[PDB]
RNA sequence: CCUUCGAUAGCUCAGUUGGUAGAGCGGAGGACUGUACCUUAGGUCGCUGGUUCGAAUCCGGCUCGAAGGACCA
């Protein structure tokens, strides 16, 4: 399996470059919002050197998404020849070659193609969605044939459909023909057990020489089931949400506690015991929950750093696991 | 006869100015030195090894602000401020008085001591010298501080605060007995005016304290005025005790106040620059691919540039808040480090008129405090 | 081919009982001189045409759509 370090435009949430390197188990390939890189696309445009140089982080690899899966959108919004980006920019008529120059700025080493087709969260229309969320595909295709470092620079298809059953499966039937790097599993937001086994249908009708991604799933035990239905990459949004209601992860990988409840300001011990992070390494419970009672800066960076060290221990657990 | 705690070899021939050596129980202190207040950086978001990393020496802490939460008791318990925000050197508590937070949420003050409360209606407390420097033991830090009659503010009112500041040391020296373990300091009130300000150094340096400090300065301050009493101060007390100020953060301020002798100076989005301050928010170098200074070795230069920060500022708020809060944090200690340097070197005069020059353009742009203070104490621009 | 609805700050939307515009997320200016942030700009409300003193609000049509039967599978 795998995940994607996520970045609110550019660097973690809550974490510098030296806090970044702070933490332990960080991937070499990291995802980027597009919506929060509109105008980042014209620094970069003016920029012409590549945006690992810009942000600091040229050795690592990256990942350009359309959804931010924090804020991943209404039960239909996107239209099928352009795809709304939830964030900072990029709404109104972002056309394929839009997307064409955003990843020649940006160059990333892979990206997400466009879709349509939100339904999930009937027969013909579902056709016409899944021949659009197509058209996307072979435009993307034809106009990524031509620049040498854009060349070097790799399609990730996209799956749509809805929850119908037919209209999925040849979603995934006449998308996986063209030549292209990996795949995308599409509106799938929170879960039932319609897009389950959906899922397990349509991830059984793809090649198996392409990784799969989703958007909007990182809860651990739908990651789970989504690793036993047949997807390769996921997203890594839960953990900000956990630090953004003021909690903090406990379940043990090899659930999260409310930090202003009253009883641990008395105790000595860290959040988790043997955590390897800093804020369990240096700081102590009682200091944590001292600050979120002033409402301070500073244990959501504690916090931070903790929830992004638990939960990509989670994923090197998983990874591990199927390993042996 | 106490033992000093400030040693000097340092002397400028043309000026007054001073560098040494300060022993504290964490460690030692070069004289002049900067010292990042300990609330605004738990506000910012500074983390120990962040802060480690510049090179800072001195934190700062509050009476107050630990002893309504956690509680006093829970601190002394885990002997707290050097184990509870993770400060690895030496920290000065200031005792707290009238500050910001003044009547409006203050209560009354009597003679036993000063009624402090809080938002939580219920922690209404009595803030008592003897009360305070319990408070203070319980803190366990390295340098603390006898409880102040804050001004800002003329008049008898002052007499009455410099009188009982005097009263108050009293109660404080009577109070506790640690003169070893921690250092007790002294503030010289008295306001705006010379005479009474000049019977209570007279007072306190009847008192055999091993610190004095200036304070009630800064908020309403005039400079020329304020390198009046600086001079005055430094002029009367003897030159084996250091000489605490309060409020001083400017870079022209500081520099100018270790020409008088000074070795102790103490909503984030702004960078500092050889230059001045430079607000990374501005959109007119949106463009820019250098970083923010090419000389300074904090790692937001050396590692960023000014066009990812600009993009950063209030994007995710909080990483890019870290970065121009320890890039202004950097600075001030590079600049503590190069005057130190430049007055070891006994080149002090021209090292004035050179970043004088340099970070105003020429001496006649200058501010008239800074020439007048630097040509009476013998330098010329 | 037909039926219904959407297009609003850079982004999500409210506002649709018609009053040209607000909230949040994002920007900009300042203050930070011993700490229980302030101020401010930006949006021809997709295009075309119409009613009306007046549209974002209502609509014929176009583009980009979404749902559904699909002129075609
Ligand atoms: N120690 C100390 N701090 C402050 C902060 C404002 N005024 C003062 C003062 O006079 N003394």
């Amino acid at each position: 399996p795998g995940c994607l370090l996520y970045t609110r435009t550019g660097s973690a949430p809550h974490l510098t470059h030296q806090t970044l390197r702070n933490i332990h188990g960080v991937p070499g390939i990291a995802q980027l919002t597009l919506s929060s890189l509109a105008e980042h696309h014209e620094v970069l445009a003016e920029y012409k050197k590549g945006v690992g140089s810009f942000i600091g982080m040229p050795e690592s690899l990256f990942y350009c998404s359309l959804h931010d899966p924090v804020t991943p959108g209404p039960a239909g919004y996107v239209t099928s020849k352009s795809v709304s980006v939830w964030g900072f920019g990029g709404r109104v008529e972002m056309t394929v070659s839009k997307f064409m120059a955003i990843q020649e700025a940006l160059q990333p080493d892979w990206f997400q193609c466009l879709s349509d087709g939100e339904a999930s969260c009937s027969i013909k229309r579902a056709r016409k969605s899944v021949d659009r969320s197509l058209l996307f595909l072979d435009s993307c295709l034809r106009l990524q044939e031509e620049s040498e470092v854009l060349q070097k620079s790799v399609i990730i298809g996209v799956i749509e459909g809805g929850d119908v059953m037919e209209e999925r499966l040849r979603s995934a039937r006449e998308t996986a023909k063209r030549p292209v790097g990996g795949f995308l599993l599409d509106g799938f937001q929170g879960v039932t057990e319609t897009r389950l086994h959906l899922l397990s249908s349509v991830t059984a009708e793809l090649p198996e020489d392409k990784p799969r991604l989703i958007c909007g799933v990182s809860r651990p035990d739908e990651v789970l089931e989504c690793i036993e239905r047949g997807v390769d990459l996921f997203e890594s949004f839960f953990p900000y949400q956990v630090t953004e209601r003021g909690c903090a992860l406990t379940f043990t990988f090899d659930f999260e506690i409310n930090l202003k409840e009253k009883k641990y300001q008395e105790d000595f011990d860290p959040l988790v015991r043997g955590c390897s992070c800093y804020c369990c390494k240096n700081h102590t419970r009682a200091y944590i929950h001292h600050l979120l009672m002033t409402n301070e800066l500073l244990a959501g960076v504690l916090l931070m750093m903790h929830n992004f060290e638990h939960y990509f221990g989670f994923f090197c657990s998983i990874r591990e696991a199927l390993k042996n | 006869s106490a033992p000093r705690i400030m040693r000097l070899v340092a002397e400028c021939s043309r000026s007054g100015a001073r560098a040494g050596e300060l022993r504290l129980p964490h460690g030692t202190v070069a004289t002049p030195v900067f010292m990042p207040v300990g609330t605004q950086a738990t506000m910012k978001g500074i983390t120990t090894e962040q802060l480690d990393s510049l090179g800072c020496r001195i934190c700062l802490g509050n009476t107050y602000h630990l002893g309504l939460r956690p509680g006093p008791e829970l601190i002394r318990k885990a002997q707290g401020l050097h184990g509870f925000m993770n400060w690895p050197h030496n920290l000065l508590t200031d005792s707290g008085g009238f500050q910001m937070v003044s009547l409006f949420s203050l209560s009354e003050v009597t003679e036993e001591g000063v009624h402090f409360r809080s938002p939580y209606d219920g922690e209404e407390t009595l803030l008592s010298p003897e009360r305070s420097v319990e408070i203070q033991n319980a803190l366990g830090s390295d340098i603390i501080m006898q409880l102040d009659h804050v001004v800002s503010v003329t008049g008898p009112l002052v007499e009455e605060a410099m009188h009982r500041s005097v009263r108050w040391l009293d109660r404080c020296i009577a109070a506790h007995k640690h003169p070893d373990k921690q250092n007790l300091f002294a503030i010289i009130q008295g306001g705006l005016n010379a005479d009474l300000r000049t019977t209570c150094l007279k007072e306190m340096t009847k008192r055999d304290v091993p610190g004095f400090a200036i304070g009630g300065l800064s908020g309403g301050e005039s400079k020329a005025q304020f390198w009046k009493m600086v001079a005055l101060s430094t002029s009367m007390l003897p030159k084996d005790k250091p000489r605490y100020l309060m409020g001083v953060g400017y870079a022209t301020d500081l520099v100018v106040c270790v020409a008088l002798g000074c070795d102790m100076f103490d909503r984030f989005g702004s960078a500092l620059v050889p230059t001045g301050n430079l607000q990374l928010k501005k959109k007119q170098y949106a463009k820019d691919f250098s970083p923010i200074n090419p000389e300074c070795p904090c790692p937001t230069c050396q590692t960023h540039s000014r066009a990812f920060l600009h993009a950063l500022l209030h994007s995710d708020n909080t990483t890019a808040l870290h970065h121009l809060t320890v890039h202004n944090i950097a600075y001030q200690l590079q600049l503590l480090s190069a005057v130190r340097s430049s007055i070891l070197e006994q080149r002090f005069p021209d090292f004035v008129r050179n970043f004088m020059r340099t970070m105003y353009g020429d001496h006649s742009l200058c501010p008239a405090w800074a020439v007048e203070a630097l040509a009476s104490v013998g330098i010329m621009l």
